[PDB]
């Protein structure tokens, strides 16, 4: 399909009082990669991120009409962004284009500018704002992103249990889907750093 | 002055001079009454000739707007002949949305409103004319309107537009209204244009007669005029 | 709360009509801490109206002025500034009812150290 | 669906049915199919239902502003004429059939018909929707010149309750309404 | 999806559950389908999610604007009239399938909407996938003037047939009365599914993870 | 119209704008206003009057709500005020579509300043000829700002507008701390508006609106009636 | 004094004031007319004279009485061009409250639409103010009869009697005088009062023929205009 013309997949899942996102590292045309680097994961400020998966075209180019609104946004303002804020942000950007809409599926995942108090979302390729408590999965390996989420999840989370749980989930998920794959990059962020680790995956 | 260049400004006291400056435009020009007996409305309209200056029936003043609607405009006679297109256009859209006829209350409003318009704006002047509107019908009677060069338009029995204003009416009103055929209304029009403008400026002058209500259907015509011509052999009886 | 207001009212009335002070200056002693219940400026007209009551039985002036520099004093715990000028504006009336010579004057050149500041 | 509408000595008499469709479900079973334009005036519509209701509330609309410029009641003439200019235009965007009757002081009572194409047409009875294909012989040799109220009633009564019971798609109950000089007289039968 | 409403003898009782399906996964085991409108209007939305939100945050802005300029109070036929208006201009081509119930001056009101504009006055309607098995409660269960809890009772039977018998309806049931005074919104009222719970310990030891490159960056 | 669009508000020789200063000269001959913050809610307080016995009190009103936590007065003139009411009206709720969220009261001041400014460079009209006051407790703190016709912003903490306003700048400038409570600045709102009042002051001829942390929240005039006992 | 042209066009002047709105307000008295609102318990009567200079007038299309909707009715004074232009916006307004909303408009929103209109006539520079005034009446659900007015400034507020026109302040202190004095006020109390303070202030004790009735009632909402028979039943009924 359109969606499954490049591949990709985004998980964002829910810690104690940190959250941690995760991407795989292909860009390809339907069976014949091209690159191992291709970025999916974009920097929103501090302790906030946004994933895109989907078609490789509005991967780009959303995340840069969505910096262009930012910028504004915080310099308007003195302060920066709530996540609830960037959610109602994005599902605007993808609202306006709606008889032709852009192919992608945004994933946000951050902390509170004001608290330490974790927040994930995912969204439509029109604009439906799904926010959970536990996880939220995009891309095109979607259901086998399922199958270690609900069987791999707890509530109190240390960020080393997170880091441990989210990297079987996207190792076993991705490795069993074909058209992702080629590496995987996760980032945990919490209250006092970020932290930056890529995994070590099968390279076909 | 200093205050009567445009029609946006106000006077000092609250008036608008272009108004007043095109009233007495109208006032400045030659007679033209109107009047209704109990089944019809007449018109009159006194017209000048020169020495010849044209045919006979050159640039008639009684316009014919719709089937059952008439005209008789006094004034600057270019502008009447662009109401005259604005006024048909007006009852054709009625005829086209709806497909009854245009009653006459409406067509004083629609006209009258495109007159208003023309008195708010620095772009455009107010109009020089002003008229009569006459109809008959069998479900409404016949009606007569009378619009200014400001809007102001309301009904009537008897009115006249020109120089000769509050002379004509002064005889009108001796008449009848209601005890009246028309036919015998075309005779007492006639004696009031030869009544009134004694030829002292002007030595020629026409008699153009309008004439619509129950005895022609409804529709609008011009009398008969050539034929059995008993207005002016009438109205010349009164030489003393 | 409302109900306990207007009883203590009814019998705060009560005091007053009858003509005795000591029932009734024990009662003014007994509701200084319920004037941090209400606005710290529609307290001040009931401590107005409640005073004037008090003053408005007898010429008994051996607890009158005594009550005054109690809740001045009061007032000058408490810090507010309207309260402190009502209570001066009745005691300065009070001494030139008892014709009064320097204390009068002492202190209402006082309070236009104050008031006109 | 099936609409009904015959005129009389004195005003005329409508009628229809209350049951809409969405295919083979019944999304109500009790439908004002008939709709009050003016106090005079009904019509009542059929063919598609967001259609029909969109255009009544337009001719509602205009018919509204111009009985009070005009400061009298209206011709059901000019309101049928309205109806007609806009399933005119917009024939190719709407489907709707639309029954225009009701009682006029000048010209008494009136039953038109602006059927799917936008022509419009005076009769004495009118019947229009998917189950007026049905009773067609019965109202052809049941109608006789010259009835009364009454017996109007007790005519579209019959007719409604044919179609009803044959069609599937028509049903439910039914709405009748007599429009006068003196007022509309509205009830709800079964039988 | 699954809703409804019923118009009780002071008040009107709404009701949907919370599972919204992306093709046929479950993608959220709690959605949120009674929408606010005013403080006595609200309403219900089904199929399209996206073209249910964006519409009934732009009528709730437009009576916020329309009462706060008249200073009283919104009328039910005002927010049915605005959005029959809207979705007939756009032919159908937005998916918004409403239930719309509110208490005005006037009494209690229910309307049912269309995605083409179609509207309706009932006293009881079902929306949705699973609408067909909540008519059948309401028919085979209704009488006029009920009471409070008579209804409650009424549409909560009526929510759980719609899960237990079609597979877009699966989670909790919310209900929302509103009477003349009373404004009451239950987000968990009726939980009849649970989770079952885990058996086998599934962790291993911190560091069963292999790690080609680590990063930190320190914050303020 | 035909395409004239010429800014009729040009520069002096001088150097300053004209038409700017004489719209500045309609809002000092106002009617009185006076507004106060004091660190958990924000008081407003305008001052109407009537020209008879006639009028009707329940119908025209000054202090006007905008979000549900935004209110607003003015002391220019009235049929100026309403039509920037509509429009800030609106200009709130395009944020409030896109962000989901309640307008901050910074964030509606520079868009309605910018609202009036543009109008005053663009050809064919007046400026406008009235200054506002707008409050409202966002995220904790609370907030008070002013425009004018020129279409600039401040920051008061109190201030006064309408008539005889260095008057009240005085008398604010002694009678404002550096904190109260939301009673005590209502009861000095209504001493600075009774400085230049007239000699009845019923719960007619003043009219008060506050916001909490909780809201915005209009006086009735019972409370105001109850309130004006032993006021100022 | 005058700087540029503040004379001229609706800018400022020096004073902080300007000049073509308060001439519009004295464009009303060119008119020569005054009309009386007065607002009962359950009532809400209008009354106005009307002048007819002629004989060959109608009695009918003269009355400044009009019907906005079914409910709320108007009265219009200034000049007359104006004022007609004002009702067919006012009549338009109240329509597209139906088509948008649904239920009827209250007669306060719909003195808001009129005032912001003439709001943007002062406004923009170049387009006139419309010099005429505007009193409505009308009964609210659950808030009883009102009466509003609207002005050319582009203000409007509730009363309970106030009279425009020609000649107010010898009319609002006589009813000044009334309403103080606090009496009752019921069908014929109302009606009897809005006569003799037009009839004290004109100073004319006329014929019933040249006023005109145009009250709304609790009992009966729709707008009624009455009849000159009934207008002569309350007008010797209240003379003794």
């Amino acid at each position: 399909s359109i969606m499954s013309y490049n591949g990709g997949a985004v998980m964002a899942m829910k810690g104690k009082n940190c959250v941690a996102i995760a991407a795989d590292r292909r860009f390809g045309i339907q069976a014949q990669m091209v690159t191992t680097d291709f970025q999916k994961i974009f920097p929103m400020g501090d302790r906030l991120y946004i994933g895109l998966a989907g078609l490789a075209t509005d991967v780009q180019t959303v995340a840069q009409r969505l910096k262009f609104r930012l910028n504004l946004y915080e310099l308007k303002e003195g302060r920066q962004i709530k996540p609830y804020t960037l959610m109602s942000m994005v599902a605007n950007l993808l609202y306006e284009k709606r008889f032709g809409p852009y192919y992608t599926e945004p994933v946000i995942a951050g902390l509170d500018p004001k608290t330490f108090k974790p927040f994930i979302c995912s969204l439509d390729l029109i604009g439906c704002p799904m926010v959970t408590d536990d996880f939220v999965v995009s891309g095109t390996c979607a259901e086998q992103m399922y199958g270690m989420c609900e069987s791999l999840w707890e509530p109190n989370m240390d960020p080393d249990h997170l880091f441990e749980t989210i990297s079987q989930a996207m190792l076993n998920a991705v490795d069993r889907d074909a058209v992702s794959g080629m590496g995987v990059i996760v980032h945990i962020i919490e209250k006092d750093k970020i932290t930056t680790r890529t995994l070590k995956a099968r390279m076909d | 002055t200093g205050y009567d260049l445009s029609a946006s400004t106000f006077s000092p006291d609250g008036r608008v001079f272009q108004v007043e400056y095109a009233m007495k435009a109208v006032e400045n020009s030659s007679t033209a009454i109107g009047i209704r007996c109990k089944d019809g409305v007449v018109f009159g309209v006194e017209k000048l000739v020169l020495s010849k200056l044209y045919e006979e029936g050159s640039n008639k003043r009684l316009f014919n707007v719709d089937r059952h609607v008439g005209m008789a405009v006094a004034g600057l006679l270019a502008d009447a002949r662009s109401l005259a297109d604005i006024a048909r256009e007006e009852a054709s859209n009625f005829r086209s949305n709806f497909g009854y006829n245009i009653p006459l209350k409406h067509l004083a409003d629609r006209v009258a409103m495109y007159v208003h318009a023309y008195t708010l704006y620095s772009a455009v002047r107010p109009f020089g004319c002003s008229f009569m509107l006459g109809s008959y019908s069998v479900n409404d009677g016949a009606q007569l309107y009378m619009i200014d060069p400001s809007g102001v338009s309301y009904g009537y029995w008897g009115c006249a537009i020109g120089k000769a204003r509050q002379a004509a009416k002064t005889e009108i009103e001796k008449l009848q209204m209601k005890e009246m055929t028309c036919r015998d209304i075309v005779k007492e029009v006639a004696k009031i244009i030869y009544i009134v403008h004694d030829e002292v400026k002007d030595k020629a002058f026409e008699l153009e007669l309008s004439w619509v209500g129950e005895l022609t259907n409804g529709r609008h015509e011009i009398v008969p005029k050539d034929i059995r011509e008993e207005a002016e052999k009438y109205a010349k009886e009164s030489l003393k | 709360v409302q109900v306990k207001e207007q009883s203590i009212l009814e019998l705060g009335s009560l005091l007053a009509k009858t003509g005795q002070a000591a029932e009734l200056g024990g009662l003014l002693k007994y509701v200084r801490p319920f004037l941090n219940s209400i606005s710290k400026a529609k307290a001040a007209r009931l401590v107005r109206s409640l005073l004037d009551l008090f003053l408005d039985m007898e010429a008994a002036t051996g607890q009158e002025v005594e009550l005054c520099l109690e809740c001045i004093e009061w007032a000058k715990s408490e810090k507010r500034t309207f309260l402190r000028q009502a209570l001066e504006a009745r005691l300065v009336s009070l001494y030139f009812d008892t014709k009064r010579y320097q204390e009068a004057l002492h202190l209402g050149s006082q309070l236009l150290r104050e008031l006109k500041k | 669906t099936t609409i009904m509408a015959v005129q009389f000595d004195g005003g005329v008499v409508l009628g229809a049915d209350s049951r809409t469709t969405t295919g083979s479900y019944i999304a109500n079973r009790v439908t004002d199919k008939l709709t009050p334009i003016h106090d005079r005036i009904f019509c009542c519509r059929s063919g598609s239902a967001a259609d029909t209701q969109a255009v009544a509330d337009a001719v509602t609309y205009q018919l509204g502003f111009h009985s009070i410029e005009l400061n009298e009641p209206p011709l059901v003439h000019t309101a049928a004429s309205l109806f007609k200019e806009m399933c005119y235009r917009y024939r190719e965007d709407l489907m709707a059939g639309i029954i225009i009757a009701g009682w006029d002081p000048q010209e008494g009572g009136q039953v038109y018909s602006v059927p799917m194409g936008g022509m419009m047409v005076r009769q004495s009875f009118a019947i229009g929707g998917s189950g007026s294909s049905y009773i067609y012989g019965y109202v052809d040799a049941t109608y006789r010149e010259g009835m009364t109220k009454e017996e109007c009633l007790q005519f579209t009564a019959n007719a409604l309750a044919l179609a009803m019971e044959r069609d599937g798609s028509s049903g439910g109950v039914i709405r009748l309404a007599a429009i006068a000089e003196s007022g509309v007289e509205r009830q709800v039968l079964l039988g | 999806t699954t809703i409804a409403g019923v118009v009780y003898k002071d008040g009107i009782v709404l009701g949907a559950d919370t599972r919204a399906t992306e093709g046929m996964v479950v993608a959220d085991k709690n959605c949120s389908k009674i929408h606010f409108i005013s403080p006595n209007i609200y309403c219900c939305g089904a199929g399209t999610a996206a073209d249910t939100d964006m519409t009934t945050q732009l009528i709730s802005s437009n009576l916020e604007l329309h009462s706060l300029s008249t200073g009283r109070l919104p009328r039910v036929v005002t927010a049915n009239r605005m959005l029959k208006q809207m979705l007939f201009r756009y032919q159908g081509y937005i998916g918004a399938a409403l239930v719309l119930g509110g208490v005005d001056v006037t009494g209690p009101h229910l309307y049912s909407i269309y995605p083409h504009g179609s509207t309706d006055k009932l006293p009881y309607v079902t929306m949705g996938s699973g609408s067909l098995a909540a008519m059948a409660v309401f028919e085979d269960k209704f009488r006029p003037d009920m009471e409070e809890e008579e209804a409650k009772n009424l549409v909560s039977e009526a929510i759980a047939a719609g899960i237990f018998n079609d597979l877009g309806s699966g989670s909790n049931i919310d209900l929302c009365v509103i009477s003349k005074n009373k404004l009451d919104f239950l987000r968990p009222y009726t939980v009849p599914n649970k989770k079952g719970t885990r058996l086998g310990r599934y962790r291993c030891e911190k560091g069963t993870t292999a790690v080609l490159t680590e990063k930190i960056t320190p914050l303020e | 119209e035909r395409g004239y669009s010429f800014s009729l508000t040009t520069f002096s020789p001088s150097g300053k704008l004209v038409q700017i200063e004489y719209a500045l000269a309609a809002v000092a001959g106002g009617a009185p206003s006076v507004g106060i913050k004091a660190a958990n809610g924000v008081v407003l307080a305008t001052e109407k009057k009537q020209k008879s016995i006639l009028y009707d009190e329940r119908s025209v009103h000054k202090v006007e709500p905008i979000t549900k936590h935004i209110g607003l007065v003015y002391s220019g003139m009235g049929p100026d005020y309403r039509v920037l009411v509509h429009r800030a009206r609106k200009l709130a709720q395009q944020y409030y579509l896109v962000y989901q969220e309640p307008i901050p009261t910074a964030q509606l001041v520079q868009r309605v300043a910018s609202v009036m400014q543009e109008y005053t460079q663009s050809g064919g009209v007046r400026p406008f000829g009235v200054s506002l006051l707008i409050c409202g407790w966002n995220e904790g703190r609370p907030y008070l700002f002013q425009s004018d016709p020129s279409g600039a912003y401040f920051a008061w903490k109190a201030t006064a507008m309408g008539k005889n306003y260095v008057n009240g700048k005085t008398f604010l400038e002694k009678r404002y701390n550096e904190d109260l409570e939301l009673e005590d600045a209502i009861h000095t709102a209504i001493l600075t508006l009774k400085e230049s009042f007239e000699g009845q002051m019923t719960e007619d001829n003043i009219e008060v609106g506050i916001c909490n942390e909780a809201g915005f929240r209009r006086l009735t005039p019972t409370e105001v009636k109850d309130y004006l006992a032993a006021i100022a | 004094s005058s700087a540029g042209f503040d004379r001229h066009i609706t800018i400022f002047s020096p004073e902080g004031r300007l000049y073509q709105v308060e001439y519009a307000f004295k464009a009303i008295n060119q008119g020569g007319l005054t009309s009386v609102a007065v607002r009962g318990k359950d009532c809400a009567v209008i009354v106005t004279q009307k002048k007819v200079p002629d004989k060959l007038l109608d009695s009918s299309t003269v009355t400044h009485l009009f019907k906005i909707t079914e409910n709320i009715g108007c009265v219009m004074t200034g000049m007359t061009a104006d004022s007609r232009s004002q009702v067919q916006r006012a009549r338009y307004e109240a329509a597209n409250w139906k088509y948008k909303y649904g239920y009827e408009i209250p007669v306060d929103m719909l003195c808001k639409r009129i005032a912001d209109i003439s709001q943007v006539y002062t406004q923009n520079a170049e387009m006139r103010p419309l010099g005429c005034c505007m009193i409505l009446i009308g009964i609210d659900e659950e808030q009883g009869p009102q009466v509003y007015k609207c002005d050319p400034a582009g203000y409007y507020c509730g009363f309970k009697a106030t009279a425009a026109g020609v000649k107010q302040t010898e009319s609002t202190s006589f009813l000044e005088k009334k309403v103080k004095k606090k009496f009752d006020w019921t069908f014929e109390q109302t009606v009897e009062t809005a006569i003799t303070c037009l009839s004290t202030v004109l100073s004319i004790d006329f014929k019933p023929s040249e006023i005109e009735v145009g009250v709304v009632t609790v009992e009966n909402p729709k707008f009624r205009i009455l009849t000159e028979a009934e207008i002569d039943a309350h007008l010797v009924a209240l003379a003794e």
